[PDB]
Order: structure tokens, then C-alpha cells, then sequence
């Protein structure tokens, strides 16, 4: 009842490592509107990552994202009781921005110190199919997989 | 209702399969539920006068 | 230890039924979507039907059987499915005989729900 | 030989004065070194974005007065005045520049309360018991 489908902003490309990803989870990490509180956050967990794991930062948060990455979605209908859950492919954009949002979320809640060494952490764990994300992401497609049935039936 | 496959090509077997199946089920599903006589006179006249438009407006 | 022989598929409307037997007779295997370990209504669905088709056909291509005659009965909803299964499957399909009950007028039907 | 360009951004006004010289650009901002007068919160590459691609080895000397606005919107206007200048040298450049759409003024300026409304868009919670 909108029958009109909605347009796309630019993504821009990253001025330090020329990777669309690092500006896409600034703005996920995004708060308050705080650009350069935000890229502070990202840079230093970047150099953290320098620090430990003595490889290239933007390879290892690529294993990290690629990994966290999903591939069905569950999309809940409701016809008599509770809801039937529906397995769909999903689009790769909205595939990453998924991946980059658990990201964010389960970085944003762990037990450590400063912000920084949270998320720098995180995506370490994540680089190596260990972490809370990767946890989102098994539940949700054993979730598909159970729910495999009425994968049909959409609507 | 023996079809032969023909071992020739299989999805032929199914093109003709998805007929026959299909008048089968017509009359498996009639034979399924009961309704007094003239309620069975009533449908069996409604199915054959929606088949008879549907063949004049086809012809 | 038989290369022919007949594969009964019954779809009923709330389960399915896959039944591998030789050409008289004496079934040899079977399978349905209960024993597959779905409960419920989930039993009903034509992918439960594909499952069972699918284990019943892996298991008797493992006996060893090449040519099977698909006698299909019952109409449920994955009356099909089993059929692509056992395709995919790969057995020599030879006939696709359907073998539902029909009656000629005789005995009355039970009552209509509502 | 000197070029002149007028930008603005979230009413933000720029005068950029380009002047050839081949002794390294040297970007200047308002008589201050614009790692001291921005932040330096990277916003540096969003005005040298234009003069980044295309070239900035011809060694540009530039004359940046700003009066108003914040910083990224001065970075904003300084971008569209070294573009606007750029015009003038070279016409060239306006092709590739077109195509990527940085010597068009943006027009996005902040929309005016409205009464009966907490800001420009947002409205009061809505209660039905
Ligand atoms: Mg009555
Ligand atoms: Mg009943
Ligand atoms: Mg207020
Ligand atoms: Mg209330």
C-alpha cells in the first residue's frame, strides 16, 4: 500500500583503509551524533588489533565480519496462533548491515574495560567463528533449519 | 490408472500422471463427505453448468 | 537382493506412508513421516513426505534394487514430493499406477464438518 | 594568474583563492594551519576530496577565508569554493567533477520549528486512554 520502493544514500568509502565497511559501522556505532567520538573508537580498537594480532587490520576484521555474516532470515506470520517463522534468503546488503549490527550490539554489552578493548576484542573473537555473534548467528540458522517445513509457503 | 513411463523421458510421466491424479481426486473427494440426494443433485448439476459455460466461452 | 519391485507411497491428508516391497507381497522396508520424527501436524507437510521418501529410497538403493513400479494411493498434499524424491533418488522408475480407493456408490461417507 | 571561488553550506560562506605555485600546495584555512583549526577529525580528506582525485601535485597555493557555521559545514563550503574555482582553470575538470556530483551546492539547510511540535518533524506522544 506504498507500492513505491524507497532510494539509497551513498555508503562512502573509507579515507584510511578505503573499505565502505569501516564507515558503515561508525555510523552503526553512531551516539549522539558523534562523528569523531565514534571513528576514535573504531581506530583505536584497529590499533589494539595491530597490538595483538600482528596481522593487517582491515583482513582480519573482514574474516570477522564475513564470518558473522548470516544467510537466512526468519521472518514471523502469524495466522491463527503464535507464529510460524519463515526462512528467506536475504539480500547482501542488508546481509552485512545485519552482520555489522550484531556486531555492534554484542560488542557493546561484554564484560571488559573502556569501549575500545570491547569492541577490539569482539571482532578478535570473531575473527576466529568464536564469539556472541557467531552464537546470534548459529541460533538464528538453527532456527531456519528446523523451521525448514514452510520455507514454501511465504504469503 | 497404469501410465507407462516409457523410459524415454520422466517428466512426461508426470505431465500425464498430474491429470489423471487430478480426476482421481475429484471423485476421492466427492466420496469423502455426506450429503443428502438432492444436495448431491444440486452439485453434480452446478459442476456440470460451470464445465458447460467454461466450454462455451472456450469454443 | 531384488532388482524390481514395487514402492506403495500413501498420502493420507494429515500424515504419509512409504512403503518398499517386492513385486507379490512381503514388504521389505518402510518408512513415514512419524518415524522420521516429525509430530504433529508438522507430519501432514510435503517435505516430511520428501524426508521419508527419501531415507526409504536411500535405504533400499543400499539393498541393492533398480527398477521400481510407484504404486501412488491416498490424496493428501505431498503426493508429488515422494515422487521427485525417489527421481532424484535415481531408481529405474518404470510405472506411475495409482492405486486410491475409489467406491462405486456403496457404503455412506461420514459427516460433512462445519 | 589567480582563480576565485564562492562555496556554501549550512549557511557557511567560503572565499578559496587559488594561486599557481609549485612549491607544495600548502592548504591554509583562515590564516591557520587547518590540522590546528579543524578538529583534524579526518573532515581534512572530505574538502581534499575534490582536489585529491584529480590532482593536487600542481601545487596549489590557497587562500581560505570562512565566516560562519560550524566545521564540517566550513568544510563544506571550502570544498564547493575549490571546486567552483577549479571551474576557471582548465574547464576540463567539470566533466569529471559533474559525474561525481561535487559542484552541485548541496541546499540542505535546517528546517524551521514548528508551533505544537517538539522540533521540525517530531511530535508530541500520543495518549488514547
Ligand atoms: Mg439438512
Ligand atoms: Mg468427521
Ligand atoms: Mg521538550
Ligand atoms: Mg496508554
Amino acid at each position: 500500500m506504498r507500492k513505491n520502493r524507497a532510494p539509497k544514500r551513498t555508503v562512502l568509502p573509507d579515507p584510511v583503509f578505503n573499505n565502505t565497511l569501516v564507515t558503515r559501522i561508525i555510523n552503526v556505532i553512531m551516539e549522539d551524533g558523534k562523528k569523531g567520538l565514534a571513528q576514535r573508537i573504531l581506530y583505536g580498537a584497529f590499533d589494539l588489533i595491530e597490538q595483538r594480532t600482528k596481522e593487517k587490520p582491515l583482513t582480519v576484521f573482514e574474516r570477522a565480519v564475513g564470518n558473522v555474516m548470516p544467510r537466512l532470515e526468519l521472518r514471523v506470520r502469524r495466522i491463527a496462533g503464535s507464529n510460524y517463522q519463515v526462512p528467506t534468503e536475504v539480500p547482501q546488503d542488508r546481509k552485512i548491515a545485519l552482520a555489522l549490527r550484531w556486531i555492534a550490539m554484542f560488542a557493546r554489552k561484554r564484560h571488559e574495560k573502556t569501549m575500545l578493548e570491547k569492541i577490539a576484542n569482539e571482532i578478535i573473537d570473531a575473527s576466529n567463528n568464536t564469539g556472541a555473534a557467531i552464537k546470534k548467528k548459529d541460533d538464528t540458522h538453527k532456527m531456519a533449519e528446523a523451521n525448514k517445513a514452510f520455507a514454501h509457503m511465504r504469503w | 490408472p497404469k501410465i507407462e513411463v516409457k523410459n524415454d523421458d520422466l517428466e512426461l510421466a508426470l505431465k500425464k500422471f498430474k491429470r489423471v491424479s487430478l480426476e482421481i481426486r475429484r471423485l476421492a473427494q466427492r466420496h469423502e463427505y455426506h450429503l443428502r440426494k438432492g444436495m448431491r443433485l444440486r452439485e453434480k448439476r452446478k459442476i456440470a453448468q460451470k464445465k458447460r459455460r467454461k466450454f462455451r466461452n472456450m469454443v | 537382493n531384488v532388482s524390481s519391485g514395487i514402492i506403495h507411497v500413501s498420502c493420507s491428508p494429515n500424515n504419509t506412508i512409504v512403503s518398499a516391497s517386492d513385486p507379490g507381497g512381503n514388504v521389505l522396508c518402510w518408512a513415514s513421516s512419524g518415524t522420521m520424527g516429525f509430530k504433529g501436524s508438522r507430519k501432514k507437510t510435503p517435505y516430511s513426505a520428501g524426508i521419508a521418501a527419501d531415507k526409504v529410497a536411500k535405504t533400499v538403493k543400499e539393498m541393492g534394487m533398480a527398477t521400481v513400479k510407484l504404486f501412488v494411493k491416498g490424496t493428501g498434499r505431498g503426493k508429488d514430493t515422494a515422487i521427485r524424491s525417489f527421481a532424484n533418488a535415481g531408481l529405474s522408475i518404470t510405472e506411475i499406477n495409482e492405486k486410491t480407493p475409489i467406491p462405486h456408490n456403496g457404503c455412506k461417507p461420514p459427516k460433512r464438518p462445519r | 594568474q589567480s582563480y576565485y571561488g564562492l562555496g556554501r553550506r549550512k549557511s557557511s560562506s567560503a572565499k578559496v583563492y587559488l594561486t599557481p605555485t609549485q612549491d607544495k600546495g600548502k592548504i591554509t584555512v583562515n590564516r591557520r594551519d587547518p590540522s590546528e583549526y579543524f578538529p583534524n577529525k579526518l573532515v581534512i580528506q572530505d574538502m581534499e576530496q575534490p582536489l585529491d582525485l584529480t590532482d593536487l601535485k600542481k601545487n596549489f597555493d590557497i587562500n581560505v577565508v570562512v565566516k560562519g557555521g560550524g566545521f564540517t559545514g566550513q568544510a563544506g563550503a571550502i570544498r564547493l569554493g575549490i571546486v567552483r574555482a577549479l571551474l576557471q582553470f582548465n574547464p576540463e575538470l567539470k566533466k569529471i567533477l559533474k559525474s561525481k556530483k561535487l559542484t552541485t551546492r548541496d541546499k540542505r539547510v535546517k528546517e524551521r520549528k514548528k508551533f505544537g511540535l517538539y522540533g521540525a518533524r517530531r511530535a508530541p506522544q500520543f495518549t488514547k486512554r
